[PDB]
């Protein structure tokens, strides 16, 4: 209440400052200009208003499609308001704060290296690649076995140099509203160019990328709104973009978005996935988990779990501590959990052996 | 939709119709068996006898010869196929070269025949397995197994079916090296596993013992009825 006392007591200066700008209702878009003084403007009341502008604002600052203030009495232009947009749709689009730093990598070197130089390196040293130009590529792509998905995008969040970047997923842009995706991708780059340093990311393009055409009834044609328009908006020249966006998905499908990207995008890499000598790297970050006995050999259990990435062997050190408390013991020796690891691979392969070959085949 | 392959097999590291046929093995009727210097014992359970039907039609053990006994776990459909098949095989073997090959010819017959049975097109692999019972020449025991992949292997103990039948083979490892020096306790192991395995009904349990070169006969409810009483007495001697 003491913080709310002086807080509520400030209305004396408020009502004095409430009289000015009170008439700003409502936000109105202009249309065209025949001469300098008079412009036609349209407001959400559905009523269009021709008016001149107050002497406090220069006429050159009024551009076609600019929402500006108003005086409901005189209808004259008051103050411009930068945002034209957008109802909702921002809260799931905007992503802030870091997490998942670079130390979480599972040993992949050349993979994470060449996708680091497409984003982090150009922005950290802009003069480098400009003098070294040539020209940076227009985009990237990610897909393969699930490990490691969606984490590599989280890697750039904690490695972000200055300002947070935008995350977008496909299913949030579904309709209901059609045309937001166009309007969205246009404004985020216009918002970008001011401060630059804002990445655009899209996830799960496979579901929304259904190609190409069917007899009827569509069907895929309403899905063509998502795939074709997004690629088309990516296909612009501006610039395009400064952050060179990003792409991530599950399967390479479909053919049409896959044949469109080589004309624009670049750097298509296939997971990778652990190397036989790289499975111990995910065990290195897990070697700091709980208390690890020095007799444990990570090279021994690595070969026993093929195609386990970092997700399935994350359960190894989990089942380690899992059965540790079940048995009331404290640490977990190699032979302890690996006896359960040979079970966790086979018993979980009874219903599905987790192949990815059958997905695209 | 339905996306799957058949043969062979899958990049995921495991076959399809083979290790999946092992599910049709482990789901088979619970059966056990042991080897000995003189009398070899076997067993079968989980036949779901309703007491109202005839026991000889559900019999799970046949004999190609008096020397070699057949024990299989799985459906009884493909059984008579193999019964007709293998009996003619051991017959044509009896025909020329009267002295038969010892234990390495017959165990590799069904095994290799089942391996090529997964080889050529238009041949669906069997989802059943089998374990050969009998006695090798010169007083030695013989036992082996059949695998969906066709790999023949010899076991010191026969444990299949549910987890309750695996305890019967666990009790054999508790007899160490010396036991048993009497055939009474070796038969009683089946009478003790009768309570552990299945529903403990005292009905589906059936066994036969072959002492040396003497052809075995199915146990009548007299001997096995007397050895069933000592099974509970021998467990009470350990208390
Ligand atoms: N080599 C690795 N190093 C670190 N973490 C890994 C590795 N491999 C897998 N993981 C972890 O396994 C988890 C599971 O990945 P997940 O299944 O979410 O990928 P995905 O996003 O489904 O892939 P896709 O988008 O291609 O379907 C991830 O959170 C990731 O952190």
């Amino acid at each position: 209440a003491p913080p709310a006392l002086w807080d509520l007591a400030a209305d004396k200066q408020t009502l004095q400052s409430e009289q000015p700008l009170q008439v700003a209702r409502c936000t109105k878009i202009i249309n065209a200009d025949s001469e300098d003084p008079k412009y036609i403007i349209n407001v959400k009341q559905f009523a269009k208003f021709v008016v001149d502008l107050s002497d406090q604002v220069a006429p050159t600052d009024i551009e076609e499609g600019m929402r500006v203030g108003v005086d409901r009495n005189k209808y004259q232009i008051h103050i411009p308001l930068p945002p034209k947009i957008d109802p909702t749709v921002t809260m799931m689009q905007v992503e802030e704060k870091p997490d998942v730093t670079y130390s979480d990598v599972g040993g992949c070197k050349e993979q994470i290296e060449k996708l680091r130089e497409v984003v982090e390196t150009p922005l950290l040293h802009p003069e480098r690649f400009v003098n070294l130009g040539i020209e940076p590529p227009k985009g990237v792509l990610l897909f393969g076995p699930p490990g490691t998905g969606k984490t590599l995008c989280a890697r750039a969040v904690a490695n972000r140099t200055d300002a947070c970047f935008i995350r977008v997923i496909g299913s949030e842009l579904v309709q209901k509203y059609v045309g937001e995706g166009a309007r969205m991708v246009r404004e985020l780059f216009e918002m970008a160019r001011t401060k630059k340093a804002c990445l655009i990311f899209f996830d799960e393009i496979d579901a929304i990328g259904g190609a190409r055409f069917d007899d009827g009834a569509g069907g895929d044609n309403e899905v063509q709104r998502t795939m074709l328009e997004l690629i088309n908006q990516l296909d612009g020249f501006d610039p395009r973009g400064n952050i060179k966006v990003l792409m991530a998905t599950n399967r390479p499908d479909t053919l049409d978005p896959a044949l469109m990207r080589p004309g624009r995008l670049d750097r298509k890499i296939e997971f990778s996935l652990p190397d036989l000598e790289g499975r111990t790297h995910i065990f290195k970050i897990h070697a700091r988990s709980m208390s690890v006995e020095r007799d444990i050999r990570f090279e021994l259990l690595a070969r026993l779990c093929p195609n386990s990435t970092g997700a399935e062997i994350r359960s190894v050190c989990t089942e380690a501590g899992m059965f540790a408390i079940r048995a009331r013991r404290k640490i977990a020796t190699e032979k302890d959990f690996l006896e359960a690891v040979n079970k966790v691979i086979k018993s979980y392969a009874k219903f599905s052996a987790t192949p990815r070959y059958m997905t695209y085949n | 939709s339905y996306d799957r392959a058949i043969t062979v097999f899958s990049p995921d590291g495991h076959l399809f119709q083979v290790e999946y046929a092992q599910e049709a093995v482990k789901k088979g009727s619970t059966a056990v068996g042991v080897r000995g210097r003189d009398i070899v014992v076997l067993g079968v359970e989980k036949k779901s006898v309703a007491k109202l039907q005839d026991e000889r039609t559900v019999r799970k053990i046949c004999a190609l010869d008096d020397n070699v006994c057949m024990a299989f776990a799985g459906l009884t459909a493909d059984a008579r196929i193999v019964i007709n098949r293998a009996r003619v095989e051991c017959q044509s073997h009896r025909l020329t070269v009267e002295d038969p090959v010892t234990v390495e010819y017959i165990t590799r017959y069904i095994a290799s025949l089942k391996q090529r049975y997964t080889q050529s097109n238009g041949r669906r692999p069997f989802g059943i397995s089998a374990l050969i019972v009998g006695f090798d020449f010169d007083g030695t025991p013989r036992l082996y197994q059949t695998d969906p992949s066709g790999t023949y292997h010899a076991w010191k103990a026969n444990a299949i079916g549910r987890g309750a039948k695996s305890v019967r083979e666990f009790l054999e490892k508790n007899y160490t090296d010396e036991a048993i020096e009497t055939d009474d306790l070796t038969i009683k192991l089946v009478i003790k596993a009768l309570l552990e395995v299945v529903q403990s009904g005292g009905k589906n349990i059936e066994l036969a013992v072959m002492r040396r070169d003497q052809s075995l006969k199915i146990l009548n409810p007299e001997e096995i009825e007397k050895y069933v009483a000592e099974i509970e007495k021998e467990k009470e001697e350990n208390e």
